[PDB]
């Protein structure tokens, strides 16, 4: 059962990294 | 529930992708 | 059954075959690791009995590796973690011998794990657990003096196996001092430093760690520094240096 | 989210009004407690938005004083394979502090090696979110005899915590983070030391910390027998003793004068006061050690020593310069992190 | 209280103790784990040697330990050991984790199969395969067909998937979902036209999967003698409508050169009728 929803926390924790390092670049 | 499976992971290749193009973005426009 | 008669046969060669019967006693009963610190009465009770026996006649014949297995498995009848209410008069000895086994095998962290273990203030009042608590100060100190004695409750028991081992360490501790303290002695003022009474064996130490001897006893150091390598011996400082000016600057290393 | 939160709450609100107005003593309280406990038990997954620690909280305290719910470590050994690991980390982490205290106090600090272990596994915390992991984490240190260690782990628990609560988890730090001086062996300035804690609290550690800093064996007995209480009080015993050894080891340090020759003589007069006459035994194993050197005659009845006038003129001060740029310059960094 | 006596027992040589300590190790794992944790060592080289009978029992053991201390990987080695020690449906925690986990060691091999001949690689672990099979059984149960092509496609093995075919009209809905999944997941092509592959011999047992469908394989394939071979039986059976189907589809699609082999073929055997 486990195997999608640790799938789904990976995403979840990379796309806060990504916007952060974006909002520096746009800058 | 396991059908979900492959759909999650078109998600995430897709982010790696774009995310290491911005450190080289970060680089280019120093110069 | 078998503790009772094998009580009389001790007052020794025959009871440690009966310790191999006597475990297989044990085997039947299911309250082997089952303790609680209470008194159910000959379950736990039972129980107790043929282990402490098996226990006091391992010292006698003199078998350390049964010791510590016979100890581990006694040690849950006196406490849990805490709480002490199904006591024996050999519950002292038996802590006491294994405080001083500790000592000798040298680990402080386990004379240590045993006062978190065990609190309060009756463990240090009690005379029989004086002794090992005594000798463990002496020990710290290098007071070789406070620790030669032969009185006490403890040496009456296996205290003797220990008293050798225990020597050896200070013998050592005493050969090095006297080698940087003294670059020359006197030959009789060695024998007697190193307590023990024969000249003889205090000769055969001596010429094992090799050295010269005369009426007198040679010896000799001194050392050297900022010429053989150290931080502040350019040499190894630049490639110290490298990493300090990496981190700086970003690298980072 | 928005449904969940009042009926918890509701919980929780029936948990605070029982003490003392449902009960009396705190030991029946404990029976509404634990029905109620179900509803934790209850959702597994459904939820991660959750504090549960409460209900076994009030019941946990109470086994702390030296009472008899032992009870407990069965269900919080419970909880920590609910959570995955990999599922519901910064509840699991909270969980792992309130066993790892329990074990601190009554026996075996050995279980908490296996914990720290655990500890450092893949997280979605920190364990730095509450300090008081710190100050259990510092005591277990304390016993294994690194006093710097747990001297740093303190002393960041001091940080960013303290300004509401200061009164009771300031005093408890405190205590311990003296001791470790003694138990260090440098023990810094008497004027620091009135401001921490409580004033009156202040006062058997400083009576304490002068007998030692004066390196004089009497005064440490006649203290330490009136203070048998404070040792027995906080779970720390081992302590009592540990301490007796660092006086003798602080006196020699303290006699360290300058010349070619002194006389063993005048080492042995002042080393009286110490020791009855086991004053060279001592002396020699002091040597022998490395923190000071020497040469003893007892033939000449002199001690011969090495000079000093050479500091600064080697290494020493280059450790030094090393490990205070670090200092400064991780901040520099996190300046601009932000 | 204090796991060490009970551990030294097992140390200790007398087979019939260590199989008496065994028993009251098996239940104290949960409490004790942490303390068990160091003793893990010589639990094994019991497990390793055949003058002790009772290695089965121990390999679980031990096995549970590694999964409180979180070495998953480790815990299932062992665990294929135990062999009949290992039950499906017990409707637990650690027996999800597992059979899981599996499926994945199969991916892990499936890559390096791929380069080298498919459908099992020269070295395989019997007992791992045989989790899967059972994995299988549990899932037929519920009678799930979007479960059931999911794993298929996902474990990489052509041979589940065949079996997973059932019925009649739920197939038309089942097989346009594994085509666009095929496509989407795989921008790997040995193993991504595999499936179509099979997938046709799927086809030719029903009267239909879509008359459309069967068109579009050819036109990926490119094969210009499947379509001959197709279109030929039609002009026997005198099925003008399938016959037109045919050709405006391919027209299309498909190139000058697809077309001149599949009208060489057509144009001897005659009009289409």
């Amino acid at each position: 059962l486990s195997k999608i929803e640790e799938l789904q926390l990976i995403v979840n924790d990379k796309s806060q990294n990504l916007r952060r390092l974006q909002a520096q670049r746009n800058e | 529930l396991y059908s979900r499976y492959k759909k999650l992971q078109q998600e995430l290749e897709f982010l790696e992708v774009q995310e290491e193009y911005i450190k080289d973005e970060q680089k280019n426009l120093k110069k | 059954a078998a503790s009772r008669k094998m009580a009389a046969a001790a007052v020794l060669s025959k009871c440690g075959e009966e310790l191999g019967r006597l475990k297989l006693v044990l085997l039947e009963l299911n309250f082997l690791p089952t303790t609680g610190t209470k008194l159910t009465k000959q379950q736990l009770i039972l129980a107790r009995d043929i282990l402490e026996i098996g226990a006091q006649w391992s010292i006698l014949r003199k078998d350390i590796p049964s010791f510590e297995r016979y100890m581990a498995q006694l040690k849950c009848y006196y406490f849990d973690y805490k709480e002490q209410l199904p006591e024996s008069a050999y519950m002292h000895q038996l802590l006491g011998l294994n405080l001083l086994f500790l000592l000798s095998q040298n680990r402080v962290a386990e004379f240590h794990t045993e006062l978190e273990r065990l609190p309060a203030k009756d463990i240090q009042t009690n005379v029989y657990i004086k002794h090992p608590v005594s000798l463990e100060q002496y020990l710290m100190e290098g007071s070789y003096n406070k620790v030669f004695l032969a009185k006490g409750n403890i040496p009456a028991e296996s205290y003797t196996f220990f008293i050798d081992i225990l020597l050896d360490t200070i013998r050592d501790e005493i050969a090095g001092c006297i080698e940087k303290a003294y670059e020359k002695i006197l030959f009789t003022e060695a024998t007697r430093i190193l307590f023990f009474n024969t000249p003889k064996k205090m000769t055969d130490y001596a010429k094992k760690r090799g050295w010269v001897l005369g009426p007198n006893n040679y010896y000799s150091f001194a050392s050297q520094q900022q010429k053989p390598e150290d931080t502040t011996i350019p040499s190894t400082e630049l490639a110290k240096q490298v990493i300090e000016y990496a981190r700086q600057l970003e690298m980072i290393v | 989210s928005t449904p969940l939160l009042p009926e918890v709450e509701a919980y929780l609100q029936l948990l605070v009004v029982i003490f003392m107005m449902n009960s009396k003593r705190y030991k029946e309280a404990q029976k509404i407690s634990d029905d109620l406990m179900q509803k934790i038990s209850t959702q597994n997954r459904r939820a991660l938005d959750l504090v549960a620690a409460k209900c076994y909280y009030y019941h946990a305290r109470v086994y702390e004083f030296l009472d008899k719910l032992d009870v407990v470590r069965s269900f919080l050994h419970a909880r920590l394979r609910t959570a995955t690991l990999r599922h519901d980390a910064d509840g699991q982490a909270t969980l792992l502090n309130l066993l790892l205290r329990n074990y601190l106090h009554y026996s075996l600090y050995d279980q908490a090696e296996k914990l720290v272990s655990k500890s450092v596994f893949p997280e979605q915390a920190n364990n730095n979110e509450w300090a008081r992991y710190l100050y259990y984490t510092g005591r277990i240190k304390a016993i294994q005899l690194e006093y710097s260690e747990a001297r740093r782990t303190m002393t960041n628990a001091l940080r960013k915590a303290p300004q509401h609560t200061a009164v009771g988890f300031k005093q408890t730090v405190h205590k311990l983070l003296i001791v470790v001086e003694l138990l260090l062996g440098e023990i810094p300035d008497r004027l620091q030391f009135r401001q921490p804690s409580l004033k009156r609290s202040l006062m058997p550690y400083f009576l304490l910390t002068q007998a030692v800093r004066t390196g004089n064996l009497a005064k440490f007995n006649q203290v330490l027998d009136q203070f048998g209480e404070k040792f027995q009080a906080d779970g720390t015993y081992t302590l009592i003793i540990r301490l007796r050894h660092n006086v003798i080891k602080t006196g020699v340090r303290m006699i360290s004068l300058s010349y070619s020759r002194i006389s063993l003589a005048d080492i042995a007069q002042k080393l009286q006061l110490d020791s009855p006459e086991d004053a060279e035994f001592i002396v020699a194993k002091a040597i022998r050690d490395g923190v000071i050197e020497a040469s003893i005659n007892h033939e000449k009845g002199y001690v011969q020593s090495k000079e000093m006038i050479d500091i600064y003129s080697t290494r020493e001060p280059q450790l030094a310069f090393h490990q205070r740029i670090s200092f400064c310059l991780d901040i520099h960094n996190m300046s601009v992190k932000a | 209280t204090s796991a060490a006596g009970i551990i030294s027992l097992l140390d200790e040589d007398e087979p019939q103790l260590k199989e008496f300590a065994l028993h009251k190790l098996n239940a104290v794992v949960n409490d004790f784990w942490a303390e068990i944790s160091e003793s893990v060592d010589k639990i094994e080289v019991l497990y390793e040697d055949e003058g002790f009978r009772s290695r089965q029992f121990a390999a679980l053991v031990a096995s549970k330990v590694f999964y409180h201390l979180g070495a998953f990987e480790e815990s299932l080695n062992y665990a294929l050991g135990a062999g009949d020690l290992f039950n499906v449906n017990d409707n637990s925690e650690y027996v999800e984790t597992i059979i899981a986990k599996c499926i994945d060691h199969y991916t892990k091999q499936c890559v390096e199969n791929a380069d080298l001949p498919e459908g099992e690689k020269k070295p395989i672990d019997q007992r791992l395969e045989g989790i899967v099979n059972k994995m299988f059984q549990r899932c037929l149960d519920d009678h799930k067909y979007k479960q059931a092509i999911g794993i298929a496609l996902e474990t990489r093995r052509l041979d589940v998937f065949e079996k997973t075919i059932l019925e009649s009209n739920d197939v038309p809905g089942m097989l346009a979902y594994s085509l666009k999944l095929c496509m989407s997941l795989m921008q790997n092509k040995q193993f991504r036209n595999k499936v179509l592959r099979v997938l046709v011999k799927i086809y030719m047992n029903l009267e239909k999967p879509d008359f459309i469908n069967v068109c579009q394989c050819l036109i990926f394939l490119d094969d210009p003698q499947a379509v001959s071979d197709i279109l030929e039986k039609l002009v026997k059976e005198d099925n003008l409508l399938m016959a037109y189907q045919i050709c405006f589809d391919l027209y299309e699609s498909a190139s000058q050169q697809f077309l001149s082999s599949v009208i060489q073929n057509l144009r001897t055997v005659g009009t289409p009728i």
